[PDB]
């Protein structure tokens, strides 16, 4: 039923994310989360915008990725998300998670020139995968969107991603992308951390995954990612 | 294990005050929660529920 | 300067819960708090004063 086609039409996918999204719509549970979150949008009002909600296909490939970084839902304040995890449009003041995850960046590499801003497009042009587990939320309210199937349908993405080849780096902050995101340490790099949240039980301003990430990058005799932002 | 009721009182910049509700998260959800609020906390209620 | 009376209840290991009480608080004060509280959380309660 659900045709490919159609599908990246109507959510502007870009097309080198095929085979790693396209064997999703053979799952029964796509079409329910599709109609779910075509009723919600008529119902409520939902964010990003329907164009934004894969934007995090648009920057980079499938064979482009070196780093995936786990999220859960998007901001769910008008102007705040736009499809990648973390980041918010340009005129927004970073909130307080990624002004932790800024500070760690900068407390990694002295040298960086950081604007202050917390658009992260330049991340996932240079292969950093920005990736919420929940890909759409109702305005004022966090993880209402949570149990209507997105984090099933990408689940599967990130395991076909895991699975095209080995060395990827993973970066998961927190319990929840911890408990739900599990690779195999031996066939990929597994980063662990609190979250970026000043409630953490330890300042993320410590975090060095950003230095661990790139010397693990440099062995596979890959290029490290520029982290200035 | 436990779930948590979340209710928050916010101002925005035009000192307009809401509420928004956020039902059934983890503890790990509500500090991520927390971490996304950028409007002035008036009132933050956090309740086990389970 | 936002200042807050902040309020929990807790429970110990032995399943005992018991209320601290906070007044005067930042909000940078109750960040420090709630990182160092190791007892359960049954309730928190942060209202502007």
């Amino acid at each position: 039923p659900l045709d490919w086609t159609t599908f990246r039409r109507v959510f502007l996918i870009d097309d080198a994310w095929r085979p790693l999204m396209e064997p999703e719509l053979a799952n029964p549970l796509t079409a329910h989360l599709l109609a779910e979150y075509n009723r919600r949008c008529q119902t409520e009002e939902v964010l990003p915008p329907r164009e934004d909600v894969f934007s995090w296909t648009r920057y980079c490939t499938p064979d482009e990725v070196r780093v995936v970084i786990i999220g859960q839902d998007p901001y769910h304040h008008p102007g705040q998300a736009h499809g990648l995890a973390f980041s918010v449009r340009a005129n927004v003041p970073p909130p307080p998670s990624l002004r932790n995850v800024l500070a760690a960046v900068k407390n990694c590499y002295p040298e960086a020139r950081m604007s202050g801003h917390g658009c992260l497009e330049k991340w996932a042009r240079d292969g950093v995968l920005l990736l919420n587990t929940t890909l759409t939320v109702k305005r004022g309210a966090a993880a209402s969107h949570s149990r209507i199937g997105w984090d099933r349908f990408v689940g599967g993405v990130i395991r076909r991603l895991a699975a095209r080849r080995p060395g990827l780096v993973f970066m998961l902050w927190g319990t929840h992308a911890q408990n739900a995101i599990r690779p195999d340490p031996r066939v990929h790099c597994v980063l662990k951390f609190s979250h970026p949240s000043p409630l953490s039980k330890v300042p993320f301003g410590t975090c060095q995954h950003f230095l661990v990430a790139n010397r693990y990058l440099e062995t596979r005799s890959i290029s490290p990612i520029d982290w200035s932002v | 294990l436990d779930s948590y009721d979340v209710t928050m009182l916010l101002q925005d910049d035009n000192g307009k005050q809401y509420y928004e509700y956020h039902k059934g998260l983890s503890l790990s959800d509500f500090e991520v929660l927390y971490g996304n609020t950028v409007d002035e906390i008036i009132k933050l209620r956090v309740d086990k529920i389970s």
